[PDB]
């Protein structure tokens, strides 16, 4: 069961966070990524984190990279997206993704692998 | 690479499978470490990655194949490679996470569950106990085939039960020449069934054997284990002097003491 919270909207450039609370013991090894769909477009891999005992490399989309940051809190059992530098691209619902079945995989980047999806939260990009 | 071990279900026999499990064994351990003439598995502490993992490559009654990899500190199964996949239980130390990506690494997918190897999990993911799983040539053709096509589409339940089948027809055989016996009598007699007590007990002691026989008193355990016999009936362990005939190899606890001579 994934909680997300924290949306909102920002003038271009600005930044914004999102956070996804899970409730479950063996949360430390899950796969955790995150998901945004922009109107228009289909539904998008953003980023990706890999469990603390599968290498826990970090893993982020060309288009997003650098300017977003993943992040999962284990003792607390949240993942995080920081997003720095909004362009008005950004605009989309995201969503959170948990494997439950995987740690680490080559194909993180599939909607597939995820058993567990928050529920979409708006972010908005105005200039 | 790593040393590879070869055996095939369909033509298997008595001999088959204990030409096999005495292979494993050999080289699981030097070994060129043995106390109270029971072999010890290398310590890992220090273990060159070259040295840490055998492979053990099994056939099915169709040519599909699987290759196993087994972790030499504690004869534990860690992972498997369908020929286009590689998959492999959650490690619990960074050390270990390290080593296995030393393992099948020219593989094109790579995947890491979200679940260790013991036996729990294992129980609850198949839905069953191993006191439930039957074993045996069949669940093992049967378990290898799955463990195929699980990189291309066999649920986890099904997937689960085959490790439960592989890790003891394997892995704790080589560990107690017990279990090793009664799988070997499951194939002259052509049956298949769940293991008994005795076995499911013995895999659990393991661990505690080891510390018990490395930390004796001359052989003398400082405390008894309990078992069960093939009737379930309890009974405590208090020398090494029976396991001998039991168990074929122990994880390393601590170093050898000298001999207390004369």
């Amino acid at each position: 069961q994934l909680a997300e919270s924290g949306g909102g909207l920002v003038q271009a450039g600005g930044s914004l966070k999102l956070s996804c609370a899970a409730s479950g013991r063996d949360f430390s090894m899950y796969m955790l990524a995150w998901f945004r769909q922009a109107p228009g477009k289909e539904r998008e891999f953003v980023a990706a984190i890999m469990c603390s005992g599968g290498g826990g490399g970090t893993y982020y989309a060309d288009s997003m990279q650098g300017r977003f940051t993943i992040s999962r809190d284990n003792a607390k059992k949240t993942v995080a997206l920081q997003m720095n530098s909004l362009k008005p691209e950004d605009t989309a619902v995201y969503y959170c993704a948990a494997s439950t079945t995987y740690c680490s995989a080559t194909t993180y980047s599939s909607d597939r692998l995820y058993d567990f999806w928050g529920q979409g939260t708006q972010v908005t990009v105005s200039s | 690479q790593y040393p590879i071990i070869n055996f095939t279900t369909a033509g298997a026999t008595v001999q088959s499978y204990t030409n096999f499990i005495r292979a494993v064994r050999g080289r699981l351990t030097t070994g060129a470490d043995v106390r109270h003439e029971i072999p010890v598995l290398p310590n890992r502490v220090g273990l060159p990655i070259n040295q840490r993992f055998i492979l053990v490559e099994l056939s099915n009654h169709a040519e599909l194949s699987v290759t196993l990899a087994l972790d030499v500190t504690n004869a534990y199964v860690v992972g498997y490679r369908a020929g286009n996949s590689a998959y492999f239980f959650h490690p619990d130390n960074q050390e270990d996470a390290e080593a296995i990506t030393h393992l099948f690494t020219d593989v094109q997918n790579r995947y890491t569950f979200a679940f260790g190897g013991n036996y729990d999990r294992l129980e609850q993911l198949a839905g069953n106990l191993r006191e439930n799983i039957e074993l045996g040539n069949g669940p093992l053709e049967e378990a290898i085939s799955a463990l195929y096509y699980y990189s291309t589409g066999t649920q986890l339940p099904t997937l689960a039960r085959s490790f439960i089948i592989c890790i003891q027809m394997i892995s704790e055989a080589a560990r107690f020449q017990y279990i090793e016996g009664e799988m070997r009598t499951r194939i002259r007699y052509n049956r298949r069934s769940a293991p008994d007590p005795s076995v499911i007990t013995l895999e659990n002691s393991w661990g505690r054997l080891s510390t018990a026989i490395q930390e004796s008193n001359q052989g003398a355990f400082a405390s008894p284990i309990q078992l069960q016999r093939r009737n379930g009936s309890k009974f405590s362990v208090y020398d090494v002097s029976i396991l001998i005939p039991i168990i074929a190899l122990m994880v390393y606890r601590c170093a050898p003491p000298p001999s207390s001579q004369f």
